[PDB]
C-alpha cells in the first residue's frame, strides 16, 4: 500500500518567458498587453463637443465656419482633420499654446467686453468670410476710417475683467495688401498697437505686401485690466472668453458613439482595457495603460506544466 | 524550480486531476483513487490572485496632447517631444518584459513551493510507518484501507495506531 | 512564506521570545525553558540591514530648475515639462511600488529560510535519538537534562551518548 | 517525554505591509520609505544664501534701485522670490527665462567697467520711474542723450575687449520713445540705427517710436574677444560687464531662511532633509532629492511575517 | 543562501572539483574518490546561460544626436534637454543596479538550491541504508566498493541489496 | 565505515558582487554589464561614410566653396567635424538644429533645378565672401538685384511644384544690406517683403538692414504641392532643391575614420563596441547603442556563492 503525492497538468499549455528560460510551458497565463481597440469615440457619460469643420481656435474669433461653436460646453472636444480656425488669411501667435489651453478648457462662455465707437466704421468686412453677402469674424471687429484715406485717430480702449476666473483676450492686426491699401482704410504713415496689462506688454506694426489678419491674445486676470492703444490696423474684440470647468482634447477620424464608456482616447479610437499596458498607439490622451513595443507579455496564472507521457 | 517538486523528483503532472492544483493518489487493496488537496491548492490560487490583483485594473494618471496630428508643431520642441517619448517607450518596454518575466520566475517557484509545502507535511504526518520511494510517493509499511488514506488526506493520521505493525515490517 | 516553516508548521510565533528572533523551547523534568539562537538571528538581521544600506542615505544627482513659479514659461515648453514631469512621476511610482513589494517578499521568505536552516541543522544534529512532532518540535526519545539541552543549543550533542537509550525507547 | 521546539518571535501588535502576493500582510517591523516630513523654510546651514527679495535676479546685471545691494554678490545658494521685479523703467529682456537659468548657477557675479567716456552729449539721462533720492536710472547704465533738444546725436563707435579668463556677459539697451517728436527731441531727426558685434555676435536693433520702453539685450563675450557697438541715438550703454563667480543652486520660495538647519533639497514650500529613498511632498524640486513618488507612504518590511500568540 | 547548503551545512567548496559545479567524495576501503555530477551541474549553466541570453547581445535601442557639441544650441531647450536626459540617466542607473544586484541574489540561491536537490535526491536513494552527518556527508551502513559507490552516482544504487546489512549495523540494540 | 559526500566547487579567489542583501560578496564567476571600453575611431567598415571636413552639414543645401565636393552625396554614416562651416557670407540658418536632425538621417542628398528663369533684373549677385575663382556667391542659390544702382526691383512671383515622389527641402535667403543706403543701391528704395507659401506653410520677412548678412529659411515640400515666392528685393533665390536617398546616422566627433574596425554605436568620442546591455562612456550616443549609466562597473554573478578551502 502507497500513497502519492503530485500535481495536476492539461495537455496543452501556455508558453511563457522568465528570468532563466525562453518558451516555458506553463498550465494558464493571462495577457498583460492591451490590443484590442475600439475604433470609435466612446462618449457615453461625456458631454461631447465635435468640432467639425471648425478650427478649435476658430471658436474664439468666429469665421462661418465656427458660427455654431462660439459657445461650447462639453468635457471631451473632439478636433477633426477638416477644421479651419480662420477665413481670412493668417494665423494665431502660439498657435498650439491656445489650443493646449483650450482643449481642457471645459468649453468656452463669451461676455460682451462693451466698446463703443465714434467717428471711426466698425463694419469692415471681406469676400473670403462669406456669411449671406461679405462679413467678418463674429467675435471681432475691423475699424476703418470715415472714408477713403481719412485719418484714423488715436484711441484708447480699456477692459477690467470683472469675474472672479481669468479672461481670454484676442485681437487683430491687418497687414495690408499693398503700401497704399494701408493709407486707403487707415491714416497715413506709420501704425501702431500697444497692449497692455498689469503683466503683459508688446507693440504691433503693420507689415504691407501680402494680405493677412493675424490674432494674438493675453489672459487677463480678474480685477486687472486690459489696455488697447492703436492707431489703425487694428481687428478690436467684441466679446472675450471665459473657461467653464475641466474637459479633455482628442484629435480623431473616428466616429462618435454614445453606447460605450471609455476614458482612453486616442486617433483611432478608445481603448477600453483593465491591463497594464497596450500595443495600440504610443499617442494616447486620458487615462490610459502605458504604451509598450511589445505585441503580447504573458503572465503565468499557474504551475509549470508537466504533461503525461 | 527551486525546490525540486514539480518537474524535479515528480516525473510528471496529472491530467486526471481536474479537481485541484495538487493531491494525493492512493494503491491499496481496494484499488487506486485521487483526491484534490483543497488547503495547499487554494493557497497557490490566492498568491496568484494577488498578482492579478496588483496589475489589472490600476488607475492610471491622466495626460494631455503635448503635439498636433492636423498642423505640425515648431520643429525644435517636436523633436524633443519624438525623443522623449521614444525614450519613455523604450524603459516602459524594459519595464513590462522585466515584470513579467521576474513574475514568472516567481510564480512558478511558488508553485513548486506548495507542493514541497504538502508533500513534507505528509511526511511529519506519516511518521516511521512509511518510507519515501524517492518519486514522490510514500510506501506505507501497514494496511490502511480507503478510511485510513482518508486521514492521511484529511490529516487525522494517528501513527499510534499503526506504528507497532510498521516498524516489523520495516526491519524484518 | 516559501519555506514554510514560519505560518506554516510552526503554528505561531512567541511572544515572550523578546531575546531574538529565532530560538529553542524545551520541556524536561526541570520544567519550561527558553533561549534565543544568535548564529540565525544575526544572519537574518544582517540581510534586513543589507537591503537598507541599499535604499537609504543614498547619493542623489542635482536638478536645475527649467521652469518658472514667478513668470509664466511659454506654454509649449511648459507643458512638454509638465508631461515629461508627471511621466517621470509614473515612472518612480511604479518603480517604488514595485522595489518595496518585491523586497517585502523576499524579506519574507528570507526569514522563513532561516527558521527552516535552523530546524534543519537541529534535526540532522538529533540523528536517530529524537523524532518530529510536526509543529516544529523535537520528541526526544531519552533524559535530556538542562545540560543536554543546551549542548543541543549550541552545537555540542553527541547523539552517540544517548542512541542506544533513545532506540529502544523508540520501539 | 522530554521535547525541543524550535519557533521564532513575534508581537502582539505588528506593521501592515504589502508584498508581490499579498495586500496588508503583517510582519513585526517596517520602515517608510516615502518622506512626507517637510519644513517650512530654506535651509541655509552651511550655504552662502542670497535672498534676493524685492529685486528681480535678472536687475542685478543692470541695476534698478531694488538691486542696489546685489550688483555684485557671492553665493552658492540663489533665492528668488514673488515679490521680485527686474525694471524700473518699463521693458523687458530678450531671452530674459534662459539668462535667468545661467544666473542661478554662476555662484554670483562680480562687476568691472569697460571703460567707455563720451563727448560731445549728454549722459545723465533720468527717469522718475527709476527713484534713488530723485529721479535716478540703472545703476550699471547710461541714457545717452543730444547736448540739448532736437539736437544731431553724433555718430559713435564703442568697443570692448574682455581680459578675462571667463565670458563676459554684455548687456545694452534700445530705447523706444512715445512718440517720434520724442525721439528727435532726445536724438536728432532722422533714422536711427544701433548694431552689436562680436566674433560670434551679429544683430542690429532700430527703435520702435509709440512705445515708451526700455528694452534689454545680451551676449556671451569670450575671452579676448571684442564687442563693438555702433549707434546714433537710441542707445541704453553699458557702464560695466558681469563675472560669474563659479557655481550655485537657483531656488524659487516664499519660505523664510534659516540658518540653523542643514539640508540639499529645496522647493516651492521649503526644504527636504532626508535620507528616504522617495518623497511625496513636491513633485518640483530644486538640488539632490528623493525621487517624487505619489504615494503616501510605501512600508519597507524589516522584520518576519508576525503571528502572534 | 536561501537553500542552507552552499555557505551553510556543507562546510567550503572543493577547489579540486575543476570537472564540474556540484560533486561527490566517497570514502571506502579502497580509498578516497572525487568525480563530478552532471545533471546538476548542467541545470545551474542552463538556467545561467539562460539569464546572459537576456542580457548580453540583445538587440539595443536606436539613438539620435538632439544637442549640439560644436556649437551651443539655445540657453532654455538646451536646459530641457539636459533635465530630460539626466533623469533618463538616473532611471537607467537604477534599473540597471536594481536587476543586476537582484539576479545576483537569485543566483547565488539558485545555485544553493542545485545542491540542495542533489542531496535531497541522493537521500532518497539511500533510503534507511545510511544516516546524515549533518555536514553533507551520507555515512553509510553497509560495505560499498567502488561499483556501489559508483551505483549512488549514476542513480542505479538499489537499497534492497543492502537493507539487511544495513539495519543491522542501524539499530544496534535487541529487536523484541 | 564508508561515507558518501556531496559539495560544490570553488577557486582561490573569487569575484565580489553585489546583492539585494549584500555589497562584495565572492562569487566563482561573474561577468561585466557595463561597456568602459572605448574606441577613439570613428569605425566605418561595411558602411558609406561622408567626412564632411571643412564644410558644414547645412553648407550641403546652399553650397559655400567649402560645400562644393558635398553638393551631392550618398551616406549611411555622415561625420561632421567640429571645423565645419555652412555659411560664407554672414548668416545663419533659422531652425538650423531640426534642419540639422533631418539631415543626419536623410541617407544623403540629390539635387534638382527648380527651373526659376529670370527676366528684367540681374541674376549674378556675388561676393568675396563667397571666393571660387573670383567673387563667386553659393552655389545652389541666386542673389537677385536691380539692374542698376538704385533702379527700383520689380514686384515678383515665382512658383514651384514638388514633380517628385518625396519632399522637397526648399531654400531661401533674406539679405540685410550693410545700411538703408545699401538696400536702395541693390534694390531700390521703399520697403522691402518677402513671402513665402505653400499649402503647409506661409511665412512673411522683411530685411532688417544694419549689419552685412544672408540669413536663410526652410521649409518641406509635399509632393505634388506647390511654394510660391513674391518679392520685391532682398531675396536670396534658390535654383536647385534637394531631395533625400534614404538612411542614415550623423555623428559629431573629431575622431580618425578607420575602415578596419565595424561599429552601429557612435559619439564624440569614437565608436562604442560592445553586446554589454549598459555604458559608461558617453551619455550622447547615436546608432544602435547600450542605454547609458553613471555606474563604471555591474559585475553579474555567473557562479555560486564562493567558498575557498581551509
Ligand atoms: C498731463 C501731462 O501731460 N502733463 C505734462 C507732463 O507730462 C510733463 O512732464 C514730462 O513730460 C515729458 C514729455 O516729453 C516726459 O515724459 C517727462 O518724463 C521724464 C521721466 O520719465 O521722468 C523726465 C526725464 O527727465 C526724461 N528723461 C530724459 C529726458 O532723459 C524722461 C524721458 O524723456 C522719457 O521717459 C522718454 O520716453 O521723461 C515728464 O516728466 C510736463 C513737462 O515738464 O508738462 C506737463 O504738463
Ligand atoms: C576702407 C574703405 O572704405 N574701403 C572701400 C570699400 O568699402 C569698397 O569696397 C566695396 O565695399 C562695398 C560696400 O560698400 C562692398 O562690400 C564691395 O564688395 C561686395 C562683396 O564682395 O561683398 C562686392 C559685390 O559685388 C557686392 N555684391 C552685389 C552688388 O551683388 C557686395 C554687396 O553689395 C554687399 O555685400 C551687400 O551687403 O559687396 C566692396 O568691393 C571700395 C569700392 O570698391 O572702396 C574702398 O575704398
Ligand atoms: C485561465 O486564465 C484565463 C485568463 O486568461 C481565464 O479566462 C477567463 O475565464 C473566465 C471564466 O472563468 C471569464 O469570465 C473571463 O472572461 C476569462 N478571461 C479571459 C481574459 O479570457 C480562465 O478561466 C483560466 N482557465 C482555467 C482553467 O483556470
Ligand atoms: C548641457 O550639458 C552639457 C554637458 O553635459 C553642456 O555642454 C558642454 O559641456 C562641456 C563640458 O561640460 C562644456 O565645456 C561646454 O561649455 C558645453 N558646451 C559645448 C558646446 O560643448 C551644455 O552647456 C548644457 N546645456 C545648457 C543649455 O546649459
Ligand atoms: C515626430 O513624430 C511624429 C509621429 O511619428 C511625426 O509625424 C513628426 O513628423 C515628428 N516630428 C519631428 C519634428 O520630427
Ligand atoms: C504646469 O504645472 C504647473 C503646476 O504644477 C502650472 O501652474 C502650470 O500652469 C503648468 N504649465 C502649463 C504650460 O500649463
Ligand atoms: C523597527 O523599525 C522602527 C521604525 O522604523 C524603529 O523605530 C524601531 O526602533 C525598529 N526596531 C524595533 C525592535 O521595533
Ligand atoms: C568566467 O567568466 C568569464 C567572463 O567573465 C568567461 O570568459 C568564462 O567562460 C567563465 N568561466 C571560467 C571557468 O573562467
Amino acid at each position: 500500500d502507497k500513497i502519492c503525492l503530485g500535481h495536476h497538468a492539461v495537455a496543452n499549455g501556455t508558453k511563457v518567458n522568465t528570468l532563466t528560460e525562453r518558451g516555458i510551458e506553463v498550465v494558464n497565463a493571462t495577457e498583460t498587453v492591451e490590443t484590442t481597440n475600439i475604433k470609435k469615440i466612446c462618449t457615453q457619460g461625456k458631454r461631447p463637443t465635435d468640432l467639425g469643420q471648425c478650427g478649435l481656435l476658430g471658436t474664439l474669433i468666429g469665421p462661418p465656419q465656427c458660427d455654431q461653436f462660439l459657445e461650447f460646453s462639453s468635457d471631451l472636444i473632439i478636433e477633426r482633420r477638416e477644421g479651419t480656425d480662420i477665413c481670412y488669411p493668417g494665423r494665431f501667435t502660439n498657435e498650439e499654446s491656445l489650443r493646449q489651453i483650450l482643449r481642457r478648457s471645459g468649453g468656452i462662455g463669451k461676455e460682451s467686453m462693451g466698446f463703443t465707437y465714434s467717428g471711426i466704421r466698425t463694419n469692415g468686412a471681406t469676400s473670403a468670410c462669406t456669411r449671406s453677402g461679405s462679413s467678418f469674424y463674429a467675435e471681432m471687429k475691423w475699424l476703418l476710417s470715415n472714408s477713403d484715406n481719412a485719418a484714423f485717430p488715436q484711441m484708447t480702449k480699456a477692459y477690467r475683467n470683472p469675474r472672479n476666473k481669468p479672461a481670454l483676450i484676442i485681437w487683430g492686426v491687418h497687414h495690408s495688401e499693398s503700401v497704399s491699401e494701408q493709407t486707403k482704410l487707415y491714416g497715413s504713415g506709420n501704425k501702431l498697437i500697444t497692449v497692455r496689462s498689469s503683466k503683459y506688454q508688446q507693440s504691433f506694426t503693420p507689415n504691407p505686401g501680402a494680405r493677412r489678419i493675424d490674432f494674438h491674445w493675453l489672459l487677463l486676470d480678474p480685477n486687472d485690466t486690459v489696455t488697447f492703444t492703436f492707431n489703425g490696423a487694428f481687428i478690436a474684440p467684441d466679446r472675450t472668453s471665459f473657461f467653464r470647468g475641466e474637459s479633455l482634447g482628442v484629435q480623431s477620424d473616428a466616429p462618435l458613439d454614445s453606447s460605450c464608456r471609455g476614458d482612453c482616447f486616442h486617433s483611432g479610437g478608445t481603448i477600453v482595457s483593465s491591463l497594464p499596458f497596450q500595443n495600440i498607439n504610443s499617442r494616447t490622451v486620458g487615462k490610459c495603460p502605458r504604451y509598450v513595443k511589445q505585441k503580447s507579455l504573458l503572465l503565468a496564472t499557474g504551475m509549470r506544466n508537466v504533461p503525461e507521457k | 524550480g527551486l525546490f525540486g517538486a514539480i518537474a524535479g523528483f515528480i516525473e510528471n503532472g496529472w491530467e486526471g486531476l481536474i479537481n485541484g492544483w495538487y493531491g494525493f493518489r492512493h494503491q491499496n487493496a481496494q484499488g487506486e483513487g485521487t483526491a484534490a488537496d483543497y488547503k495547499s491548492t487554494q493557497s497557490a490560487i490566492d498568491q496568484i490572485t494577488g498578482k492579478l490583483n496588483r496589475l489589472i485594473g490600476k488607475t492610471n494618471q491622466q495626460f494631455e496632447l503635448i503635439d498636433n496630428e492636423f498642423n505640425e508643431i515648431e520643429q525644435q520642441i517636436g523633436n524633443v517631444i519624438n525623443w522623449t517619448r521614444d525614450a519613455m517607450t523604450e524603459i516602459w518596454s524594459y519595464n513590462a518584459e522585466l515584470l513579467v518575466a521576474m513574475e514568472n520566475q516567481h510564480t512558478i517557484d511558488l508553485a513548486d513551493s506548495e507542493m514541497s509545502k504538502l508533500y513534507e507535511r505528509v511526511k511529519k504526518q506519516l511518521r516511521e510507518n512509511a518510507e519515501e520511494d524517492g518519486t514522490g510517493c510514500f510506501e506505507i509499511f501497514h494496511k490502511c484501507d480507503d478510511q485510513c488514506m482518508e486521514s492521511i488526506r484529511n490529516n487525522t493520521y494517528d501513527h499510534t495506531q499503526y506504528r507497532t505493525e510498521s516498524l516489523q515490517n520495516r526491519i524484518q
